[PDB]
C-alpha cells in the first residue's frame, strides 16, 4: 500500500539525490 | 585545479513544493507533459513570486 | 520503491521525465531550477503544443 504523494515524494528525492551524487561520479 | 569541483547544490525545497504540486495536479488529472509541466513549475514560481 | 512490489510505486511516465527534467535543471542551472524549467517547459509548449 502506497500512495502517488509519498512515491512522487521519493521519485523527485532520489533524482536530485542520486544526480547530485552523479556530479561526484558516484555512478560507478 | 584548486576549485573546479562541480559543486552542484540543489536548494532542498525544491523538491518538496513542486511535490506537493506534483501530487495535486496528478490528483487534477493532466493531459500533457507540456501543460503539465508548464503548470507544474509555474506553480513554485507563482508561490516564490517573481514579480511583486 | 519500496523492496517486495506488494506497496506499489506509480510512475505513470509523467515520474521518469519529470526525473530526466529534474536532472536538466539540476545539470543546467543548479540555483534556479526553477526559472530553467519553466523556461525550457513554455519553449516546449511553444515549440510543440500537441497538433494532431
Amino acid at each position: 500500500r502506497e500512495t502517488a504523494e509519498e512515491v512522487s515524494a521519493r521519485i523527485v528525492q532520489v533524482v536530485t539525490a542520486e544526480a547530485v551524487a552523479v556530479l561526484k561520479g558516484e555512478q560507478e | 585545479g584548486a576549485m573546479g569541483m562541480s559543486h552542484i547544490q540543489i536548494p532542498p525545497g525544491l523538491t518538496e513544493l513542486l511535490q506537493g504540486y506534483t501530487v495535486e495536479v496528478l490528483r487534477q488529472q493532466p493531459p500533457d507533459l507540456v501543460e503539465f509541466a508548464v503548470e507544474y513549475f509555474t506553480r513554485l514560481r507563482e508561490a516564490r513570486a517573481p514579480a511583486s
